[PDB]
């Protein structure tokens, strides 16, 4: 599924990301835009054999188990396939654990490169929430 | 599967450092976030803090920075240190993973001059 | 800190009857509220995560609902094994905080 910008903003707000651990909603919408372009089925095989899955490109080396990555740790205690659903429940649950580490949203390279330091609020502006 | 278990002294003196250990069995401590929670008399629960995969820690300001949570991969366990304890620190201490799915059995620690 | 208030403090019910437990937050916490059950001489047990998400291994009679500042834990047809303490805990902001608990007893 490819979410519309406002559609994802409303969904993420419903999934409790409006002000989760100090991060405003715009951060999450912006992150999704640059990590997967709002596509829940997005996948990106990495060099180390790991793969980034879903709308928030969660990595198989540290967060989910896809059964094909070397030093997998499965910090989110969940199969990567669950992060490829049109239902963002699992991706949000795992993203919350990720951001709960001291590194916060810096875990998302695209967010760091294209969102951090920008007017992220713009990503939820002009939306019925 | 995973098992957690607290261990350490059940009786400590005021002003000393209270230390507890949580031994994890079934998987590596490097594969989750680890927490400490305590229950005071009167069913009052307080989240003490947790240490995440990167080593970063989050401590409840209520502890006024008297707390330290560390890990030891080789022994697959993590610890809780609480400095300058007072009778207000008497409680049942529990270790549990960040998700809340796995808990130790809990251990009562009483702070008394005797 | 985010303050969680639970009510009623105590609730007596006859097995077979249903009940609802309330947990209200001093400020919005989205869906970041987990429910725990705790029996004497025992550690807490997670019943519901993120306001309404089910937990594998928990009886289906337990359900959660709510968002923002108002949440409830419902038990459809209470059983004797359900008597004990119930606590809500928010994870929206650090420090995580717990409600004062609701005691469920046999009437």
């Amino acid at each position: 599924k490819v979410f519309g910008r406002c559609e994802l903003a409303a969904a993420m707000k419903r999934h409790g990301l409006d002000n989760y651990r100090g991060y405003s909603l715009g951060n999450w919408v912006c992150a999704a835009k640059f990590e997967s372009n709002f596509n829940t089925q997005a996948t990106n095989r990495n060099t180390d054999g790991s793969t980034d899955y879903g709308i928030l490109q969660i990595n198989s080396r540290w967060w989910c188990n896809d059964g094909r990555t070397p030093g997998s740790r499965n910090l989110c205690n969940i199969p990567c396939s669950a992060l490829l659903s049109s239902d963002i429940t699992a991706s949000v649950n795992c993203a919350k654990k990720i951001v709960s580490d001291g590194n916060g949203m810096n875990a998302w390279v695209a967010w760091r490169n294209r969102c951090k330091g920008t007017d992220v609020q713009a990503w939820i502006r002009g939306c019925r929430l | 599967d995973v098992q957690l278990q607290e261990s350490g002294p059940s009786l400590v003196k005021p002003s000393q450092t209270l230390s507890l250990t949580c031994s994890v069995t079934g998987d590596s401590i490097t594969s989750d976030y680890w927490s400490w929670i305590r229950k005071f008399p009167g069913n009052r629960l307080e989240y003490m803090g947790y240490v995440s995969y990167s080593g970063s820690t989050y401590y409840n300001p209520s502890l006024k920075s008297r707390i330290s949570i560390t890990r030891d991969t080789s022994k697959n366990q993590y610890y809780l240190d609480l400095n300058s304890v007072t009778t207000e620190d008497t409680a049942t201490y529990y270790c549990a993973n960040w998700d809340g799915d796995y808990w130790g059995q809990g251990t009562l620690v009483t702070v008394s001059a005797a | 800190d985010i303050v969680l208030t639970q009510s009623p403090a105590t609730l007596s019910v006859t097995p077979g009857n249903s009940v609802s437990l309330s947990c209200r937050a001093s400020q919005s916490i989205g869906n970041n509220l987990h429910w725990y059950q705790q029996k004497s001489h025992e550690s807490p047990r997670l019943l519901i995560k993120f306001a309404s998400q089910s937990i594998s291994g928990i009886p289906s009679r337990f359900s959660g609902s709510g968002s923002g500042t108002d949440f409830t834990l419902s038990i459809n047809s209470v059983e004797t094994e359900d008597f004990g303490m119930y606590f809500c805990q928010q994870s929206n902001s650090w420090p995580y905080t717990f409600g004062g608990g609701t005691k469920l007893e046999i009437k």
